[PDB]
């Protein structure tokens, strides 16, 4: 029922390609994949990025409070 | 002055052929070819003799995709010879 020949109806629209024999596998490679990568990243590392920043901080103040929970108070024992 | 420049180019005399099929004389016809067809141009008046270039062929895909037709047409082709490999036969 859902299948190629009644998906979409498409008009004037024109599609050009070559052979995969024809072209590079890998055309520049790192010098525009570096750029592209880093244009992503820069679009979304401020949506991503500080949510786990504050984790990591909740994490080193949680395990740093415990252990200074199990540290001994030097309060006690002064009295005598 | 574009159309007299290609004509002036491509329609040089030993790029010519006079061919006559069926009720004709060949020395008939050659008497009038030469009466009338000779010194077309010969020349290419500046020594500067086009040459014919190899064509790359390319394994590759043109879609115009129109919704509306009724009908498709798809057309699918290898390189071929040429005219002058016997292998066309
Ligand atoms: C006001 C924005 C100013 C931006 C200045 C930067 C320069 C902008 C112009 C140059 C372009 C630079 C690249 C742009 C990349 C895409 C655009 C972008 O980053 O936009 C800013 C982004 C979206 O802004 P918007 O969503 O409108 O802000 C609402 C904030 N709630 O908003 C952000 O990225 C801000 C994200 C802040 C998130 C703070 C979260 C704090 C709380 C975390 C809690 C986690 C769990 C804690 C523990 C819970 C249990 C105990």
């Amino acid at each position: 029922g859902r299948e190629f020949g009644n998906l979409a109806r498409i008009r004037h629209v024109i599609s050009y390609s070559l052979s995969p024999f024809e072209q590079r596998a890998f055309p520049s490679y790192f010098s525009k994949g570096i750029p592209n990568v880093l244009r992503r990243t820069r679009e979304r590392i401020l949506r991503v990025a500080p949510p786990f920043v504050v984790v990591y901080l909740i994490y080193t103040w949680g395990n740093q409070e415990f252990e200074q929970s199990k540290r001994k108070n030097p309060a006690m024992y002064e009295n005598d | 002055t574009d159309l007299t420049d290609y004509l002036n180019r491509h329609y040089k005399a030993p790029r010519m052929v006079l061919a006559a099929a069926g009720g004709v004389e060949h020395q008939q016809l050659l008497d009038l070819a030469q009466k009338h067809l000779s010194s077309v141009s010969r020349v290419y008046e500046e020594d500067a003799v086009p040459g014919l270039t190899p064509c790359r062929f390319t394994g590759s895909e043109i879609r115009h995709r129109d919704d509306a037709l009724p009908l498709a047409h798809v057309a699918i082709a290898v390189e071929g010879p040429g005219w002058a490999n016997p292998d066309n036969v």
